[PDB]
């Protein structure tokens, strides 16, 4: 199994959109970055919980 | 319509509803909220109470003999029975007045009987 | 009347409550949008009782929560046409009385009271027959059966319920008594 | 300042929501309910605050779709005359 | 909650349909009012909608604006050929017996038609051959040859009168014109197990549909009064076009109720079919183009849809879309290539909306304090309920120390924001490109040079634009697909598109040419 | 192109609808055109894939 780049493009944007709208980050992060970022290095140390289905 | 869609229901009696509500303020009452349940809550535990009747166990063993020594009646009129709780025969007629069916009377003293069963 | 119904649907979950565990909150969600109401096929809605199955969420895109499909059980109490009930009488008109069925209370309007010349005297809060001077006081437990159902609005006071006490074999616990000592013979 | 040869190069690297974004915007897409049982628009009365299909029943399992306000004006006058644009929803 | 329409298949709405769909009989020719309300019974009623302020529609009692505008229905008094189909119903016509209603056609060539047609399904002008083919094979033919009745030649005269050239007692032959009750009476008789051959589907369009019984009437919306100058309200075409069919409509079912003669009612016949016709098409083949009271040719539903700049073809455009700049260019090799220099007057311009969250609070309070003027600033702040507010400098003390999680600020650009890139004419994929903001003065978007290929542009007075992306799902898209650095190999040839173009050439070959030697202090100062 | 819509824009005349609803023709929204006007995701690229979740989270 291997992400399509489609499918992480949409991955970053959920995780992002959840972590704006005020779900906790599974990580620590430094201070003063934006969501993208933070889901960015959210995907990079591999901690996802979004998973996606093919048909 | 309730939801998107019904898949089953069933018919309860006045006991096992006090239980219920009984149980939703206690939860209440643990989770810091000093209101047990919301108006319209409150006012039908309150007719229960008053019109209180046999503990949940003996209830459901009332309905569920009923279903066993009454066929064509469903587990609603099960749930009537056991809910006004008919002492006397003229009781039974009262409650059995509208509906398409009227019991012969041999079968409603066999329902009196599993009444006095019950009828502590 | 009471009744225990099993429905599917389809809640959302916003992202402030992801940490907790599904079942909690799907259910505390449910109890927010549900109890509280009136269902024109299904009664009153009394209180959520239990989640049984949730399904894995989907998200839509532009949305930062998600939506699972749940199955889930409910208190009703759904009331029929030509149903008796057991109630205690709480307030009165000139025009009737309310009877306590549960959720929701009755009204009899004051033709249909009973087979006699009936007046009001809100004095004492209940209405004089004349056969046996009937008394309709409030705390009253009656053998009402109920007649006409009016499911205009989803708010459980705005919808009525005629039930009437006039056809035979029908009385107050204190008449029922008249009625048999009528039958004694 | 935007177009059709930009539209076809966003088209070409794979973003969608890029395009929702860029082109539609807001303001100019609205909410409408949809039947699921004949494809029709359900009407929602603001006074019994429910959804029914005044074609092929109420509670015909109404879904809700969001679409832009001149495709809404579109199938108006589709309606208009005899065509009827019956709408499959798929299932997300 | 939210579903996306999968699919659409179009048909012909059943008269029953347009009844039970519509909400409103509209009987009564009536206008806005002179106090400007909506008349009972009238083509604008509460229960069609409401677009006048003020008041609360009928059916689902929204104000205007909110209320998406509800269906109603004319009750037409005689049947009325539509004149889109009019066509259709004249080659179904010729294919059709008189007496029964089935093709005339063999069952081996029913059963080989079928199958070609099955084979042919997807392929529309395949479809369109056969199903001219079998017109033709069927027109042909003289005897039905399930009853043997003959099938007297039936003639269309445009746009909607159809003529049964039949034979008399002396074999003379005479027109025989054909109402449309008889055509709906020849049309019902049509099995379903035909139709497939015939070009029709009996699940979403009957024939007997195509010849109109309810006239659907569309919303206030769909038909608003745009008003004048003057205060006059200005009326719809299809309001007035409404308004002549009501009145025919109901002089018609008057006098039809009255014993007429047939003379009057045919002409009444025609005068509602006319008014029909050009109602749905003003412009259709052999039709008088009904006048405006100017004494213009309205506009109708036809000609609502098949305009360049109406719902087909014109919501498709290029407009000024929202947050973009376009200045000149000017070169500079000091950042990444996948960087780009942004002028600071136009970063404080093109604010970019985020949400504050624990992570955050510290540097957005900061820019809010800013104000709109130093350049790490924010310009607006919505609080979580919704409600908009300018920063200034009045409450410029405030609404920081009262910003909490769940508010939204619409800062200042600020360096690692990202940015779409854009240079027309847009040729290829190429022409779009995600960069990383760097705020440095003056007024020109900075670009590397090694960036200039595939741009294919030139420091000479050409101009580039750059769009910012708002949502985080845009921003996440154009930051993953749409940065530089995945473009390097071209999609074309599979090769390199980005490199050095004229002095990373030449200074490369004087750096490596033979017998070129450096001494330490270049060599250090090169290196770093 | 099988698209009702997609050719709508591209011609001078509206009997392709009329055409298309006696066929009964069904617009499978499977093109470009047709969902750019609507105002839903194209399915290229992003607009194809679909994401799920398992709740309970750390
Ligand atoms: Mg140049
Ligand atoms: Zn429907
Ligand atoms: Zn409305
Ligand atoms: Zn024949």
């Amino acid at each position: 199994f291997k992400y399509t780049r489609f499918e992480k493009a949409r991955i970053i944007g959920a995780r992002a959109l959840q972590i704006s709208m005020g779900a906790p980050v599974l990580i620590d992060v430094p201070p003063g970055i934006t969501p993208l970022e933070a889901a960015i290095l959210e995907f990079e140390k591999g901690v996802i919980p979004i998973t996606v289905i093919r048909p | 319509m309730i939801g998107r869609g019904k898949l089953g229901e069933k018919y309860i009696t006045i006991a096992e509803a006090k239980e219920l509500l009984l149980k939703r303020r206690e939860e209440e009452v643990k989770a810091g909220i000093e209101e047990p349940l919301y108006y319209e809550a409150r006012l039908a535990l309150e007719h229960a109470e008053r019109f209180a009747k046999l503990p949940a166990d003996k209830a459901k063993e009332a309905v569920e003999e009923l279903m066993n020594a009454f066929e064509w009646m469903s587990d609603r009129i099960a749930c009537k029975i056991v809910d006004i709780m008919p002492e006397d025969s003229m009781d039974l007629r009262v409650i059995f007045a509208k509906e398409e069916y009227q019991p012969t009377q041999e079968e409603m003293k066999q329902i009196l009987d599993i009444l006095d069963k019950y009828r502590e | 009347m009471y009744k225990i119904v099993t429905v599917k649907d389809v809640v959302r979950i916003p992202p402030t409550m992801f940490t907790m565990d599904p079942k909690e909150a799907a259910k505390i969600i449910l109890r927010e949008t549900y109890e509280g109401t009136y269902d024109k096929d299904e009664g009153v809605i009394l209180s959520i009782l239990e989640v049984k199955d949730i399904k894995d969420g989907i998200i839509i895109p532009g949305d930062g929560a998600t939506y699972h499909e749940v199955v889930f059980d409910v208190l009703v109490w759904e009331p029929k046409i030509h149903e008796v009930v057991e109630g205690y009488v709480a307030d009165v008109m000139p025009f009737g009385a309310f009877i306590r069925i549960g959720p929701i209370d009755g009204l009899v309007h004051i033709s249909q009271l009973m087979d006699d010349y009936v007046v009001y005297d809100e004095r004492n809060k209940q209405f004089v027959g004349k056969e046996k001077k009937y008394l309709l006081k409030i705390g009253d437990l009656v053998r009402a059966r109920i007649i006409n159902i009016s499911a205009k609005s989803k708010v459980i006071r705005e919808n009525r319920i005629g039930l009437t006490m006039r056809q035979p074999g029908l009385g107050k616990f204190e008449w029922i008594e008249k009625e048999k000592k009528k039958e004694k013979e | 300042r935007f177009g059709e040869m930009e539209r076809d190069v966003l088209v070409g690297h794979g973003a969608a929501m890029l395009l929702i974004e860029r082109l539609l915007e807001e303001s100019d897409k609205t909410e409408v309910w949809v039947c699921e049982n004949c494809g029709h628009i359900a009407l929602e009365d603001k006074r019994r605050r429910r959804v029914y299909c005044p074609v092929c029943g109420e509670e015909e399992r109404i879904s809700k779709v969001e679409m832009s306000y001149a495709f809404k004006l579109l199938l108006d006058e589709l309606k208009a005359m005899v065509i009827r644009p019956k709408l499959n929803l798929s299932e997300r | 909650m939210k579903k996306v329409i999968g699919s659409i298949e179009f048909g012909i709405l059943s008269p029953q349909e347009i009844r039970k769909m519509s909400a409103v009989e509209v009987t009564v020719p009536d206008t806005y009012d002179d106090d400007g309300y909506p008349i009972e019974g009238g083509v604008m009623d509460k229960r069609m909608g409401v677009i006048d302020p003020g008041l609360r529609c009928e059916t689902c009692g929204g104000r205007a604006g909110e209320c998406p505008g509800h269906f109603g229905h004319i009750e037409l008094a005689r049947p009325v050929i539509h004149v889109g189909f009019a066509k259709t119903i004249y080659r179904i016509l010729e294919s059709t017996c008189r007496e029964c209603g089935r093709i005339k056609l063999t069952d081996e060539e029913i059963e080989e038609y079928m199958k070609k047609i099955e084979l042919a399904r997807n392929r529309r002008s395949e479809f369109n051959e056969i199903i001219k083919e079998i017109h033709k094979k069927a027109k042909e033919r003289m005897v039905c040859p399930h009853c043997g009745a003959p099938q007297y030649p039936i003639k269309f005269e445009k746009p909607t009168i159809y003529w049964e050239i039949r034979k008399d007692e002396q074999g003379n032959e005479y027109r025989h014109r054909l109402m449309p009750t008889e055509v709906r009476d020849w049309l019902e008789k049509i099995p379903d197990k035909d139709l497939p051959l015939l070009g029709l589907d009996p699940e979403k369009s009957r024939p007997e549909w195509m010849v109109l019984t309810v006239l659907p009437v569309p919303p206030v919306t769909a038909r608003p009064s745009i008003t004048l100058e003057t205060g006059i309200r200005a009326e719809d075409d299809l309001t007035h076009k409404l308004v002549d069919i009501i009145r025919i409509n109901n002089r018609l079912k008057q006098n039809i109720e009255a014993g007429a003669p047939q003379l009057i009612i045919e002409d009444l016949w025609d005068l509602l079919q006319y008014h029909v016709t050009t109602y749905i098409n003003n412009e259709a083949p052999g039709v008088p183009p009904a006048k405006h009271k100017s004494g213009r040719p309205l506009k109708t539903l036809a000609q609502r849809l098949k305009g360049k700049e109406g719902r087909f073809r014109g919501n498709l455009s290029g407009k000024r879309v929202n947050f973009s700049a376009r200045t000149v260019i000017s070169p500079d090799p000091m950042i990444s290539i996948n960087e780009v220099g942004v002028p600071v007057e136009v970063a404080m311009e093109l604010t970019v909306p985020e949400k504050v969250t624990e992570f955050n609070i510290e540097r957005l309070r900061k820019m809010v304090l800013n104000g709109p003027d130093k350049y790490p600033g924010a310009n607006y702040v919505i609080d979580p309920e919704g409600r908009r507010r300018r920063i200034m400098d009045s409450n410029k003390e405030t609404l920081a120390n009262q910003l909490d999680i769940g508010w939204t600020v619409e800062r200042h650009l600020m360096d690692g924001d990202i940015v779409l890139f854009n240079r027309q004419p847009s040729l290829h994929r190429m022409s779009i490109m995600a960069h990383r903001v760097r705020v440095m003065p003056y007024r020109t978007f900075r670009l590397n040079l090694a960036v200039c290929p595939p741009y294919n542009a030139d420091f000479d007075g050409d101009e580039m634009n750059l769009h910012v992306p708002q949502t985080e799902e845009a921003q996440a898209e154009a930051r993953i697909l749409m940065e530089v650095q995945n473009h390097i190999i071209s999609p074309r040839y599979g090769g390199p598109i980005i490199g050095g173009i004229q002095d990373h050439i030449s200074g490369g070959y004087l750096l490596t040419r033979e017998g070129a030697y450096f001494t330490r202090d270049e060599v250090e100062q090169m290196l770093m | 192109k099988s698209s009702v819509l997609a050719r709508a824009a591209f011609e001078i005349t509206v009997q392709h609808l009329f055409e298309a609803a006696e066929k009964g023709e069904v617009d499978n929204l499977n093109g470009v055109i047709e969902n750019v006007l609507i105002g839903q995701p194209v399915p290229v690229g992003t607009g194809m894939v679909k994401l799920t979740m398992k709740l309970p989270l750390r």
